[PDB]
């Protein structure tokens, strides 16, 4: 038969609740995922002067934390407008925060920016040292399970950390013997090495594996069941400024950015099937990039977010395009002596929430010489 | 904000039934969880006679029995919907009964997620360990024993992640588990085996087989047999590992099984039965072998009969099945060996009302007598009618004369051999009526021994084996037999008589002002005492009460010009009290009743302000004072027997019962017009029963229950959705939709189709199943279908309002409707329709063609405010009848609810919270006041008030936000903020202004109407009461206990996937209320040191007046 | 000018 698909039906359904079930849940989702892109309204935040926000990740329905060019690590609220300052951790500030499949483990940079860290959530204790498996720095942290994390860098380590049971259960009794913040390191598994930096990276969630990305312009997968076992690598379609790539759980699909395009790679498929719709808006890169059930959020440069169909195949709305504010800028001497002259913050990251309403961009100044924090909580 | 919540009617649908031996060894027990609520019934040879009931602080989700080894009878375990796992037994010394819980303990994992069958809970046979199903992909374990109190768990994580059913199969050592799941390449089965030591899945007896497509509901067969049926939807199936049986019914593929029951303790026969009510039995054929073994030989169902959409069968003995049902009533049918009229096995025995789900209501005042009625929409697909609730005291039609001008109405029996009635006597100015009643019957008549023409004040049965009648200008005492005058007083002075009564040895009439007592004896009326009274007599009873042969000497008075009431004793008349009433019109009647045994009487005046005072007959003193008001013409208060009770009534123009409830006097306005006098009735087809003289008529009829809300089912046949109401009209609009087969023909004559007029408006597969929409017009009175509209074809409907718009003085009823398609998400037609209602012939005036799907309608001030899909729009209403659009409003996911109160609107959203509006007149379009910044799911809104704003999500939770005004910024004055959070515990449909009492703490009223067909109400408060009442409930939970040891304040905490935090400004009016219901000495505990008001400590009593004025509201 | 990695 033909699917039975109508609103109607489950809205009436509910009232007797009779069959309101959850072969719907996935229809609500695809309709409110394209009726958001239209009814968002900022909301700024007064950060005060901070350098520039690149890292930031949700962590309830309130409470979401960004990392800095300064190597600050602060949570700010969205509902007071607070933000609070945390610790770092000792063994291009912060470059990448995630939080392991159930939410439990904080994986970000420390103190140093070549070493790495690690916070319990979701009391934010200090737990772990950063290792000595990368002399460079660390430009991306994922999570392959609840205990193993890979960790790309700028010189080309692939190393694979994890976070061990000995040092869960020596974590959970270490802030019982004390109080004070005791850590304890751990030796990477492997140190796996491979215009030779891992920058950014993804995960599937099924073949475990982990298509990265490198900055050369070349998608090196190497599959994760359990541990790190390289699997194969491309020539990327565009060249310039790859550094943003992301999967669809569900699409079967890599979104990866470049520097005026964004590219739909299948892995197990050749490259004849590469499709690299054109942003037009020329000279912002794609900052960041993420999906909603079959909607792209494009985060560019020029300080817009931007809005792509894949099912039709086209932009939303003439395309609909949010605009970053004002925020904050610093007027040091590099401000007088080449930025003078004229900021369209950058948006550097977003993030949706769990209840799939609220989304949180942040950014700040795009020219590398300047200094200024922007962040804004966008309903 | 600061509200109170309480329920007036408690939830009735069924959604789990279970049977055993729980209150004792042998008594087979029936047990029933209706929502929060559960029952606990004894099962006897003709009925159920109703044990117990208790409430439970949480959904039942799962109810079982199981009978541990080393204890006589059984155990009972529940858990809740918040995961609250409890072990129960039942305690019982002489009338102490009560609910002991031998293990308790939450089981919720601290982070995981739903399941998409929902809950499941399984036992082994060999009472070993329970199994839940709770959160995907794992399977956590409850080890039954004596040492673990706290139910405590541990998972198992399955490699299957969408289970669909499961079960703990029957004779086998160690335990094993079979069920059913689905995968990639379809749906298998599969056995494993739990080890309770290692705490894993060892490999079990048999193989994954591989399944139907569609399967569920898979059987764990007893010892002889042992192994498991599965159930799909169009075959059945046995597996044992070795065999295999496959029977595919021609039958059963016409809907889909979803309940059963074992009959016979080894697996023999089995109950099965579908969507549509039907009811089949599943047989298995027994193959017993040479060396014992005893195997299965093949498996064939038959069709039983049809009942009500059953949702959990059971059988108990002798043929007795308990059919219990969500969408309709929930019958008790009985089995018979032999089929009789198509083909049934199955008669009804019985049925027990059911409101659920009340998909809409609409609170009226028919006789505008300001009192309140309830009718809703019920039920579905087969069951969905319309109930007419309503407080009071009932008085059904069952027959009427024409008698209008009535002065009195009494009962008398004609045949000295019948101790029920056969007459019905009447007055009238001048002149005495006789009614012959013949059964049910009743026909006019004059009873030899009673004057034609003259007016009559009293009559009764008396001793002596006679009747009496007193007359103008007489006492006519009356033989049974031959019915002839056989002895007659007359009055000294030759002057008129007025009033009079009399009883089995007693007479008393007032002439004038002189009050005469008349002594009944054989055939003969005897003069002894009288006397003269100050002031003119309006009232004078002697009625015996209680359990005496008809003697008593009081008789009560009232006077005309010094207004008040008297009580005297006879002989002797004797003044014994004077007792001032006030008010402006003088008494007219006074009546003395039983009450529990104890003596009341009530004396009202002509002004519907009635005085009732507490009896003593010993000293004929009167007591607690009281007063009431009901109405402005007079009133007539006498005695009636019926429910094995004897009450009051006062006829007014707003008549009213005065009966009792717990010792306290309750009133309650009866179900009818207006009536001018009564007679209390007992005839072979009217037991106990009243014929009720109106200004026009005489209503017989026979009482409802004297208990508080009185329902009547209308059925429709159908399932209705909407329903208004157009007074000018006299009559409903409901919109209704019917599931016409495809191919397309109904199934059912239904109330649609069986119309007294009817008129029609002006992907094609067969096999398919549409649904087709009709506007019906009931009636109000009769209640029957005078018309019925089709609207067109896959057009549903959604909406309807009856209003006046504009300049023009018509009311009007207008749709809105959605041409609704089965693979599109989002309507993109619709309409919206407006006719009349005319010389019983409706007619279309216009419509309007929209572009989406009108899900809700109001009038706007003369304007018609319209939410069409994700935009709201204003229009009005033009001069050459048709709309013109107004304005628009974008900015919504999805428009689903919309209320007004002046210039004010309230959106409400698919999933985002309520979102305020107004409307600026000046220029005309609309200014988005403020908002609320959390995403809910809404399934009702209502405007409390032009501030505050109460919301239901659907998760079951209450919200109440406001408007901030105390902000400064143009920021944080676009922001609601939220006073109140509430965990319902149900699935609220609809709001509705009004209430269902007679017309100040509480200031306002909200009805809503849950799915569970429970029935609530919601009201503000004032800052005094509530921290009065918030202390006294932080006070009320450390003494009351609760069946399971759940923690109210854990229950009440507003819950969802994601937030939880306490209930901040809401009043548990339930709670509140069984504060009564307890014992003094454990109500000396919460009243310490207490807030009362200026602070101070109030006291017992005190406490228990400061809650009655809280019950008067529902 | 720019050179934000």
């Amino acid at each position: 038969p033909p699917v039975k698909r109508s609103l109607v039906y489950y809205l009436k359904n509910r009232e007797v609740r009779l069959q309101n079930e959850t072969s719907y849940s996935r229809v609500l989702h695809g309709y409110a995922a394209q009726q958001l892109p239209s009814l968002l309204k900022e909301r700024e935040f007064h950060l005060g002067t901070l350098n520039k926000v690149f890292a930031s990740q949700w962590l309830n329905h309130r409470q979401v934390v960004c990392g800095t060019k300064c190597n600050t690590l602060f949570v700010v609220d969205v509902q007071t407008s607070q933000i609070t300052k945390i610790p770092i951790l000792k063994d291009c500030g912060i470059h990448a925060i995630e939080l392991n499949p159930s939410r439990t483990l904080l994986a970000t940079g420390g103190d140093n920016p070549n070493s790495l860290a690690i916070y319990r959530l979701p009391t934010l204790d200090p737990v772990c040292v950063g290792d000595d498996g990368h002399k460079d720095w660390i430009f991306s942290i994922a999570w392959i399970s609840d205990t193993m994390a890979v960790s790309g860098s700028r010189d080309g380590s692939m190393g694979l950390w994890e976070v061990t049971d000995d040092v869960l259960t020596k974590s959970d009794a270490r802030h019982n013997v004390s109080r004070v913040p005791v850590y304890a390191h751990i030796t990477h598994k492997a140190l796996k090495d491979i215009n030779c930096k891992v920058r950014a990276l993804a995960f599937n969630n099924k073949n475990k594996e982990l298509g990265a990305v490198s900055l050369d312009g070349y998608f090196h997968l190497w599959k994760a069941e359990n541990t790190l076992s390289k699997l194969l690598s491309t020539k990327l379609p565009y060249c310039r400024e790859n550094v943003c790539l992301a999967y669809g759980s569900e699409w079967s699909v890599y979104a990866v950015g470049s520097q005026a395009h964004v590219s739909f790679l299948d892995p197990r498929q050749p490259s004849y099937n590469v499709k690299s719709v054109c942003s037009r808006e020329r000279g912002s890169g794609i900052r960041s990039v993420s999906f909603y059930e079959h909607i792209i959020t494009v985060g560019t440069g020029q300080g817009s977010l931007l809005f792509y169909d894949i099912r039709a195949q086209r932009f939303l709305e003439e395309n609909l395009k949010l605009t970053t504010g004002k925020g904050w800028l610093n007027h040091d001497e590099t401000w007088r002596n080449y930025f003078s002259d004229i900021f369209p913050n950058a948006v550097y990251t977003h993030c949706y929430d769990s209840s799939g309403t609220k989304l949180f961009v942040a950014g700040g100044p795009l020219p590398s010489g300047l200094h200024g924090n922007y962040a804004g909580l966008w309903s | 904000s600061y509200n109170y919540v309480v329920t007036a009617q408690k939830p009735t649908a069924v959604n789990g039934c279970v049977t055993g031996h729980f209150t004792s060894a042998e008594d087979l027990n029936l047990l029933i969880a209706k929502n929060t609520r559960l029952e606990i019934y004894v099962v006897t040879a003709e009925g159920l006679r109703p044990v117990k009931e208790v409430g439970m602080y949480g959904k039942i989700a799962v109810m079982e029995l199981f009978r541990p080894k080393g204890e006589s009878k059984d155990l009972l375990f529940i858990l809740t919907a918040k995961y609250n796992a409890c072990i129960l037994e039942y305690k019982q010394s002489g009338e102490s009964i009560d609910i002991i819980t031998r293990a308790h303990g939450n089981v919720q994992d601290r982070i995981g997620r739903p399941s998409e069958t929902g809950i499941i809970g399984i036992i082994d046979p060999e009472c070993r360990m329970i199994g839940l199903r709770l959160y995907d992909g794992l399977f956590k374990v409850i080890p039954l024993d004596r040492d673990n109190k706290e139910l405590k768990a541990f998972n198992i994580r399955l490699e299957e992640l969408h289970v669909i059913d499961v079960k703990f199969l029957y004779g086998c050592q160690a335990p094993t588990i079979c069920f059913v799941y689905q995968d990639p390449q379809g749906r298998h089965v599969k056995t494993y085996e739990v080890s309770l030591r290692e705490k894993e899945f060892n490999k079990g007896p048999w193989k994954q087989e591989n399944v139907e497509a569609e399967a569920s509901m898979v059987i764990a067969v007893p010892e002889p047999f042992g192994g498991a049926i599965i159930i799909g939807q169009e075959s059945i199936t046995y597996h044992n590992g070795d065999k295999y049986l496959a029977i595919a019914p021609p039958i059963i593929k016409q809907s889909t099984i979803v309940c059963h029951n074992r009959v016979d303790p080894n697996g023999s026969r089995y109950l099965l039965g579908d969507m549509e009510g039907r009811l089949f039995m599943l047989l298995l054929e027994k193959e017993e072998q040479m060396d014992g073994t005893v195997t299965l030989k093949d498996l064939r169902v038959e069709l039983l009969g049809e009942t009500s959409i059953a949702e959990c069968l059971t059988y108990l003995d002798n043929g007795v099945v308990f059919v219990g049902s969500r969408l309709g009533d929930s019958q008790l049918v009985k089995l018979n060996v032999d089929s009789n009229e198509q083909g049934s096995y199955v008669v009804a025995m019985e049925t027990f009302t059911n409101l659920g789900p009340i998909v809409d209501m609409c609170v009226v005042d028919l006789e505008r007598q300001g009192q309140g009625q309830l009718v809703t929409c019920s039920g579905a697909f087969k069951e969905g009618s319309l109930r007419i609730i309503r407080n009071g005291i009932g008085i059904h039609e069952h027959a009427s004369i024409d008698l209008p001008g009535i002065k009195g109405l009494w009962p008398l029996r004609s045949d000295p051999n019948r101790e029920t009635d056969d007459t019905l006597v009447l007055s009238f100015v001048g002149q005495t009526r006789v009614l012959m009643l013949n059964g049910e019957e009743v026909e006019e008549t004059e009873l030899m021994g009673f004057v034609d023409d003259q007016q009559t004040f009293f009559c009764g049965n008396v001793a002596h084996q006679q009747l009496i009648q007193i007359t103008s200008a007489s006492v006519r005492l009356v033989s049974q037999e031959p019915k002839a005058l056989v002895s007659e007083w007359k009055e000294p002075q030759a002057k008129n008589i007025s009033v009079a009564s009399c009883n089995s040895s007693q007479v008393v009439v007032a002439v004038g002002r002189a009050l005469y007592y008349l002594q009944i004896h054989p055939q003969e009326l005897r003069q002894i005492s009288h006397t003269e009274m100050e002031h003119e007599v309006a009232c004078l009873d002697i009625t015996p009460l209680g359990d005496s042969n008809g003697l008593s000497p009081l008789c009560a008075i009232g006077l005309w010009t010094d207004i008040s009431a008297r009580i005297l004793k006879l002989p002797s008349f004797e003044l014994l009290h004077k007792e001032m009433l006030g008010g402006e019109i003088i008494p007219r009647s006074i009546l003395m009743t039983t009450f529990e045994s104890s003596h009341y009487l009530l004396c009202a005046l002509g002004d519907g302000a009635l005085f009732y005072f507490g009896l003593n007959i010993e000293t004929g003193l009167l007591s607690d004072r009281k007063k009431v008001t009901l109405g402005t013409q007079p009133t007539v208060l006498r005695t009636f027997r019926s429910l094995s009770t004897t009450n009051v009534f006062a006829c007014s123009d707003r008549p009213t019962v005065i009966y009792s409830s717990n010792h306290k006097l309750v009133f309650s306005n009866v179900n009818l017009k207006e009536v001018n006098y009564m007679c209390p009735l007992n005839s072979d087809g009217y037991p106990d029963s009243l014929a009720l003289a109106n200004n026009s008529t005489l209503t017989i009829g026979t009482i409802d229950e004297i208990q508080k809300l009185h329902i009547r089912t209308v059925p429709l046949y159908e399932s209705p959705r909407k329903i208004c109401y157009q007074e000018v009209s006299q009559c409903f609009g409901v919109l209704s939709s019917r599931i016409e087969v495809q191919d397309t023909t109904a199934l059912r004559p239904s109330a649609s189709t069986q119309a007294l007029s009817s008129s029609v408006s002006s992907e094609t597969s067969f096999g398919e199943e549409v649904e087709v929409h009709n506007l019906l017009i009931i009636d109000q009175h009769t209640f029957e279908v005078l018309h019925a509209h089709q609207f067109l074809q896959n057009e549903y409907a959604l909406s309807l309002v009856s209003c006046k718009l504009g300049k023009d003085p018509n009311t009007y009823f207008i749709v809105g409707t959605a041409m609704v398609y089965p693979e599109e998400a989002e309507p993109k037609q619709g309409r919206i329709v407006v006719f009349q209602y005319s010389d019983g012939k409706l007619q279309t005036v216009a419509e309007k063609e929209v572009k989406g799907a009108v899900y809700s309608m109001v009038e706007f001030n003369g304007k018609l405010l319209a939410s069409i899909n994700s935009t709201v729009r204003l229009y009005e209403w033009t001069t050459e009848k048709e709309l013109r659009t107004e304005c628009n409003h974008y900015n919504n996911i999805m428009a689903l609810y919309l209320k007004t109160k002046g210039d004010f609107i309230l959106v409400g959203d698919l999933m985002r919270s309520v979102l305020l509006l107004a409307y600026k007149p000046m220029e005309g379009n609309f200014e988005e006041i403020a908002r609320d910044f959390n995403p809910n799911w809404m399934s009702a809104v209502e405007i409390l008030d032009d501030d505050n704003f109460l919301g239901a999500e659907n998760a079951f939770n209450l919200f109440v936000c406001q408007k901030d005004s105390a902000a400064t910024t143009d920021e944080e004055r676009q922001h609601l903020q939220e006073v109140g959070l509430f965990h319902l515990g149900e699935f609220v449909n609809v709001f509705c202004h009004g209430s269902l009492v007679m017309q100040t703490p509480t200031q306002g009223s909200v009805l809503f109407g849950t799915v569970n067909g429970m029935i609530g109400l919601v009201t503000s408060l004032s800052e005094s009461w509530y921290n009065l009442l918030l202390d006294m409930q932080n006070r009320l939970n450390k003494v009351i206990k609760s069946v399971g040891k759940i923690e109210h304040s854990f229950w009440r905490s507003f819950h969802t996937e994601r937030k939880t935090e306490p209930a901040t400004g809401f009043i548990d009016g339930d709670l509140i209320e069984s504060f009564l219901d307890i014992s003094r000495p454990k109500m000396q505990e919460v009243v310490a040191n207490l807030q009362y008001d200026m602070k101070r400590e109030a006291t017992a009593d005190d406490l228990i007046k400061v809650v009655e004025e809280l019950t008067r509201i529902h | 000018r720019e050179g934000e990695e």
